[PDB]
């Protein structure tokens, strides 16, 4: 009784038994925290749930004009962000003053600028150039010498404060390197501590195999969530990847909007038995939705009165706060891009993913990389006005194509459940715990206590 | 024929170290263009200090404005009763990307050479 | 046809947001995506030749023209209006063109017009134009 009808949309599909041949069903690949001896289930949304969308003071709600861009706007946005972060760093680390970039002086001085690569190719330690700001040097560009540098880890579009020596005003030798400062943690109020516990599950697409639209992992996930009945159900996109051959050659018999409406109807009808809250976050790979990041949430006008209280759509990215816990939500692959576009040389062995996570936490930007990845579109004005980190989030959700893992940095929990479908076999999904601890202690503790990732 | 235009860095003229009615040429970055009253407020940084100069524009209309950009102003200075110091514009061009330190060192060197030649008489 | 048109429109917008720029120096012809932070009297300066400027590789005008061209082939009403000979227009409408065909053409035109509604190139903000005047708001 598949509520969706793939055969009607494409009657030329043969089911693939590779997914049906799974033998390690229900296996917990990895876990973190006190996940031993604790039952993994929920009340199915029968408790108290509070939803709070944070981020920009005016959270994204609707649409905006996109196909109109002017270079001075880009320059203004870039210089405003650079100067704001530089001023914050100056206030934090008690810098007395900043020297202009082109001033030639034998005495070492401290310069403020953006990190960029002059070469058109990938960044490398021999192709680093420092780009200044309007308020001090009007778009200066000076090569950087890291030969004297001990350790470094830089990516394009990184806001740093670096101190060096500029003899002739054209060549600069690095002598120091600072580190970013995270935003202060959000302080829970009296109402936040009252909530005892809730069940939240994380899932991500693509929900199709390499060439089968039978949606078998989708139905299995529906059955799993219905049986478990979590308090909060969250599924990431894309709901229909454009990389499929059927949509590549335009072999579908139904409109894409109608297909997505039928899929949403299927999801609602399946989740009706569980009666849990449904949160839908769009992704940049969606077909029916316009691909410019950030994008407005999905539009659905057929929601019932009863189901309205548990179905919602939020903009990508979103800062959802439940019971005084901040969740970092993004449907974009930061980790893969950053790992592909980062260079470092450390004297000791360390986790590259942890370095990337601490960098993005310190950079105070959801997508600090500039220029971005050649596979998506960014509206710089909307990105600056709507896609800034409000505060340090307790929980961070990062779907990625890399290896699944769970790591915590600077009091922030970060989860990498990975894609649910890998080729023609299932991937992994994770389940979370949210127990509010006593805020009596001076040190802030993560309310999340345990997490388990179950293979599919 | 008018009097020539001597260079002056922003902070000296900000402190009023020039006689009234003199002709000067300075630089700075625009901050605001008061449309109705024909007044221009440009700013120039000096370490932790920011200085402001008021520019009348009644002699160069029409005139496009580039917010947050450098400028070069040449004219005469009149010490007003309440407004303080305002320069009467005669020519007002816009230059971008020109580094300040080269210019500052250039006028410093020219002044030094003029004083050196002034040591013989 | 609609599912191909949506893919094509997505391809055009993806191409537009590529942000490619070309140097204006005839001997340079540099291609780059790193937009600098130092302007001049006209715009960004080429970080290679230090004398010329940078221009977009694919401006908004071409995108809007392409969208208008897409909308052009799905307006049978305008084509019928342009038919100078009334008798031939009536003959063509009656002999082949049922109202259902017109409904199908409207359905095709709907998807093309859907992206036109959110296009900012055909939207002028009046607040910017007259912001200079402040005597009486």
């Amino acid at each position: 009784h598949q509520l969706l009808s793939p055969s009607s949309f494409s009657p030329s599909a043969t089911p693939s038994q590779k997914y049906n041949s799974r033998s390690n069903r229900g296996e917990v690949v990895t876990s973190f925290g006190l996940a031993q001896g604790v039952s993994w289930s929920g009340r199915g949304g029968a408790g108290n749930i509070s939803l709070k969308v944070l981020g920009c003071p005016e959270a994204l709600t609707g649409s905006y004009k996109s196909m109109f861009q002017k270079l001075p706007d880009i320059r203004e946005v870039l210089t405003c962000k650079i100067e704001e972060l530089g001023s914050e760093l100056k206030e934090h680390y008690k810098i007395e003053a900043f020297t202009p970039l082109l001033a030639p002086a034998q005495e070492p001085v401290t310069l403020l600028g953006q990190i960029g690569c002059d070469s058109n190719g990938k960044l490398n330690n021999k192709s680093v150039i420092l780009e200044g700001d309007r308020e001090h040097s009007s778009g200066a560009q000076i090569p950087v010498d890291l030969s004297e540098l001990k350790e470094y880890s830089l990516f394009p579009g990184q806001v740093v404060i670096m101190e060096g020596i500029n003899t002739t005003g054209r060549k600069l030798v690095a002598t120091k390197l600072y580190e970013g400062v995270p935003l202060p943690f959000y302080q829970p109020t009296e109402e936040d501590a009252d909530f005892e516990q809730s069940m939240v599950l994380v899932a991500c697409g693509p929900y199709t195999t390499s060439d089968s639209i039978t949606y078998d992992p989708l139905l299995d996930l529906i059955a799993v969530i219905n049986h478990d009945r979590p308090d909060v159900c969250i599924l990431f996109g894309p709901f229909l990847d454009a990389k499929h051959e059927q949509v590549e050659n335009c072999l579908l018999t139904s409109p894409f909007e109608d297909i997505f409406k039928q899929c949403l109807r299927t999801i609602i009808e399946g989740t009706r038995s569980s009666g849990s809250h449904l949160v839908f976050v769009p992704s940049l790979r969606d077909v029916h939705h316009e691909p410019v990041y950030p994008q407005p949430p999905f539009s659905y006008s057929d929601l019932s009165r009863e189901d309205k209280k548990q179905v919602q759509f939020v903009s990508e990215p979103c800062s959802l706060s439940i019971n005084g816990v901040i969740f970092g939500l993004t449907s974009t692959d930061l980790l893969f891009h950053l790992g592909a576009e980062e260079i470092s040389s450390s004297s000791g062995t360390s986790d590259r993913f942890s370095r990337i996570l601490k960098h993005i936490l310190t950079q105070r930007s959801y997508y600090p990389l500039y220029p971005p990845q050649e596979d998506m579109a960014i509206d710089y004005e909307s990105f600056y006005v709507y896609a800034q980190l409000p505060v340090t989030p307790d929980v961070l959700i990062i779907p990625s194509e890399l290896r699944y893992f769970v790591k915590d940095v600077l009091g922030c929990v970060c989860v990498n459940p990975g894609r649910l479908t890998k080729g023609q076999v299932g991937g992994t999904f994770a389940r979370l715990y949210l127990r509010r601890p006593a805020a009596d202690g001076a040190e802030r503790q993560s309310p999340c206590i345990a997490v388990q990732v179950v293979r599919i | 024929l008018p009097k020539p235009g001597t260079y002056y860095l922003p902070w000296e003229v900000s402190a009023g170290q020039v006689p009234d009615g003199s002709t000067l040429r300075t630089f700075g970055r625009l901050c605001l263009y008061d449309m109705i009253q024909s007044r221009v407020t440009l700013m120039a940084q000096h370490g932790s200090d920011q200085h402001q100069v008021l520019v009348c524009t009644k002699l160069v209309e029409p005139f496009h404005a580039q917010v947050g950009s450098l400028y070069i102003v040449l004219g005469e200075l009149q010490h007003q009763q309440d407004r303080g110091s305002v320069v009467k514009a005669r020519v007002l061009t816009c230059v971008e990307g020109m580094n300040l330190p080269l210019l500052e060192q250039a006028i410093r060197e020219q002044r030094l050479y003029k004083q050196e030649r002034g040591g013989s008489q | 046809l609609s599912n191909k048109l949506i893919m094509d429109i997505r391809r055009f917008i993806k191409k537009y947001y590529d942000g490619w720029l070309i140097c204006e120096e005839p001997t340079c012809r540099n291609r780059t995506r790193h937009l600098p932070l130092q302007f001049s009297r006209t715009g960004p300066l080429c970080p290679a030749c230090m004398k010329a400027t940078l221009q977009p590789e694919y401006s908004d005008k071409s995108l809007y023209t392409q969208l208008c061209f897409y909308r052009y082939i799905f307006d049978a009403e305008c084509a019928l209006e342009k038919l100078t000979t009334d008798h031939e227009k009536d003959k063509l409408k009656k002999q082949f063109f049922t109202p259902k065909v017109l409904q199908d053409y409207r359905k095709l035109k709907n998807t093309a017009e859907q992206f036109l509604s959110r296009s900012g190139y055909s939207e002028v903000n009046l607040s910017k134009l007259f912001a200079g005047c402040a005597v009486k708001s």
